[PDB]
């Protein structure tokens, strides 16, 4: 049925290339290096349309957990919370033609 | 959980035995199993008997002919010093002039005449008539 | 019987007396093991990995075809496991129903199930301990627990 | 000198006349050459058959198994047409190790292939070498004797079903023990 | 009963029996070989299925997972070997 993103991300954090934070994330996204950006739900609304906006400039995909940035830093595998992630690399996963 | 192959294998020999049956099946096998049927078969008490082999431990399949009144198991396996196997036949065989007690010596597993004639000991492990 | 329950099931795989065989089979252990390889670079564990390959690609096990088991396979390829998958799934469970648990403080059960989990994690844990494929010390604490099995 | 050659030691006559029919099968040549050249073989000893003829025990290193095992057939095949009056058979020269007493000792410790109960299983394996077993049973009768039944598939049975005495008496002579063989019906 | 074989039952005893219960346990399983009416291509296939299996084109359906036995789909070549 679900194949989760958890686990999906864990494949990609293990195999392909990802960076965390925002301000990674815009570099990455002015650079269009970035394939997709995860995006948690208790970012602020502002900072979410900030990146809808950068996304849809750069032709980029973009996906919301559901779930916070502490479930978010936890899925990959972090003692911290994280707010946004930017995929660069897929490794052996499949996130990118995944139904997302 | 199994603690003693041995000893469940000897009560269902026990119980066939009983029941007049003439065969009987055990799981699992074992060398001392084997060596305890083999002794058996030598006085007379069991028939031939067949080991399966599976890969995982073994079945067994004995032919037997009757004669046996009890086989039986002494779980603690005691330490058994050579002047005690004759307290240990009074107490635990019908007469002094039948029936077999085997033991587990380095020279190996036997009945208690050979181990008093080797002039050994060793482990105990069960009874035999 | 069942570890934590009166349970009395035995349904299980039934292995054939043999050490070889499909003669059908007739394709390679090294094929084979490259496809292994690539599932596992796929991240996948050794139980799911041989059901795929009994289901589509026509193996009986691998125990059989390549003279070893998956675990050392992925293991002299670099690919084992930080931990086994016995210790992962159960800490999984473990984490949902503490989840669970959270906003459900009433759920008497899953308080219960969780203590058995648990209890199965620290005996399991002191037998990988003593064979030293883990550090030795390593106490599966509930609370940093998610971030390791993620 | 193709002949001394390939073996891999000087002795003796049978051997030698073995090794020039490797060669007449090497010059068959082309499917046969290709995969007899790697193909030696170590030492032959020649045993007598309750009947009348004799039995040819080939010895192996095991590395080279694998190539005479893909054959069998036809290297049996040629060398029971050839050398008459015989029943051929390969078989793999496999070290068995001593289990270590209290007085022997040895590092490195022992694996349980160079055992020697696996050792003798796997020679009764490549004495029958089609015909996977399917069932091995032991009686052990009264008379304090022990002989081993050993039950075959009945799938390519027709190339071996003459040979079964041979192979008892084979078994006898190197590893002293009892054998029989059945096929399921 | 009280006398018998017990090392040659009948087939009949043995194939109603369990599977580890039998004299010496194995396996009621086996493998199809199976080429959809599409494609052309072969399949080595389990009997009793964990996944809903593909063949290597056409990315459809070959057999769907159950309980048990695997239920193959609509109907299309198989063997079992
Ligand atoms: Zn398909």
């Amino acid at each position: 049925s679900q194949e989760s993103i958890n686990q999906k991300l864990a494949l990609v954090i293990k195999s392909g290339k990802y960076t965390l934070g925002y301000k990674s994330t815009v570099k990455s996204l002015r650079q269009g290096k970035s394939k997709l950006i995860i995006i948690a739900a208790n970012t602020p609304v502002l900072r979410k349309s900030e990146l809808e906006y950068y996304a849809m400039l750069s032709k980029t995909k973009v996906y919301y957990f559901q779930g916070g940035n502490n479930e978010l830093g936890t899925a990959v595998g972090k003692l911290f919370r994280v707010g946004v992630v930017s995929i660069l690399e897929a490794g052996d996963s499949d996130i990118l033609t995944t139904l997302a | 959980t199994r603690s003693s192959v041995l000893a469940d294998a000897l009560n269902a020999i026990n119980n066939a035995e009983k029941t007049g049956k003439r065969q009987v099946l055990i799981r699992p096998s074992s060398k001392v199993i084997i060596k305890f049927l083999q002794v058996m078969q030598k006085h007379g008490y069991i028939g031939e008997f067949e080991y399966i082999d599976d890969h995982r431990s073994g079945k067994i399949v004995v032919q037997l002919n009757g004669r046996l009144n009890k086989c039986g198991v002494i779980s603690p396996r005691f330490n058994v010093k050579i002047g005690d196997i004759e307290k240990w036949t009074a107490n635990l065989l019908p007469a002094r002039q039948f029936g077999y007690v085997i033991l587990t010596t380095s020279a190996g597993i036997m009945d208690h005449e050979e181990a008093r004639r080797k002039h050994v000991s060793g482990k105990i492990l069960g009874f035999v008539y | 019987g069942r570890m934590h329950s009166a349970g009395k099931g035995i349904s299980s795989s039934a292995i054939p007396y043999s050490r070889n065989a499909p003669a059908w089979f007739k394709l390679s252990s090294e094929s084979v093991i490259e496809q292994i390889v690539k599932y596992a670079r796929k991240g996948l564990t050794p139980s799911q990995i041989g059901v795929l390959l009994r289901d589509a690609h026509g193996v009986t096990q691998a125990r059989v075809i390549t003279g070893n088991k998956i675990m050392r396979i992925l293991k002299s390829n670099g690919l084992a496991p930080e931990i086994p998958e016995d210790l992962y799934y159960l800490i999984k469970k473990a984490v949902s129903v503490r989840k669970h648990l959270e906003r459900n403080r009433k759920d008497k059960d899953a308080k219960f199930r969780l203590i058995l989990i648990e209890s199965r994690i620290h005996r399991l844990a002191r037998y990988y301990r003593t064979v030293a494929v883990l550090p030795p010390n390593w106490k599966y604490e509930s609370a940093t627990a998610s971030a390791l099995v993620n | 000198a193709p002949q001394a050659k390939i073996l891999s030691q000087a002795p003796t006559e049978l051997e030698l006349q073995v090794a020039q029919a490797f060669v007449e099968l090497e010059n068959s040549s082309p499917e046969l050459k290709a995969e007899l050249r790697p193909l030696q073989f170590k030492s032959i000893r020649e045993i007598d058959v309750a009947g009348g003829k004799k039995a040819l025990a080939i010895f192996v290193p095991v590395p080279s198994l694998a190539g005479f095992h893909k054959v069998q057939t036809k290297l049996t095949r040629e060398l029971e047409k050839k050398f008459q009056d015989r029943h051929v058979i390969f078989l793999a020269e496999r070290r068995i190790l001593p289990k270590p007493s209290r007085t022997s000792r040895q590092v490195q410790k022992r694996p349980r292939s160079r055992t020697l109960t696996a050792v003798h299983d796997k020679i009764l394996e490549d004495l029958v070498f089609p015909t996977e077993i399917v069932g091995k049973r032991v009686r052990y009768l009264v008379g304090g004797n022990k002989i081993q039944k050993v039950l075959l598939d009945s799938k390519d049975v027709q190339q071996i079903d003459y040979k079964l005495e041979s192979f008892q008496a084979v078994y006898n002579k190197l590893t002293g023990k009892q054998i029989v063989f059945e096929i399921p019906s | 009963v009280l006398v018998q074989d017990l090392l040659h039952p009948t087939a009949a005893s043995e194939a109603r029996k369990h599977k580890l219960k039998t004299l010496v346990q194995g396996p009621r399983s086996y493998f199809l070989d199976v080429k959809c009416p599409g494609c052309l291509n072969i399949t080595t296939v389990f009997s009793h299925a964990q996944t809903a299996v593909t063949c290597e084109s056409c990315s459809t359906i070959l057999c769907t997972p159950t309980g048990g036995k695997a239920k193959l789909s609509e109907g299309t070549s198989f063997r079992r070997k």
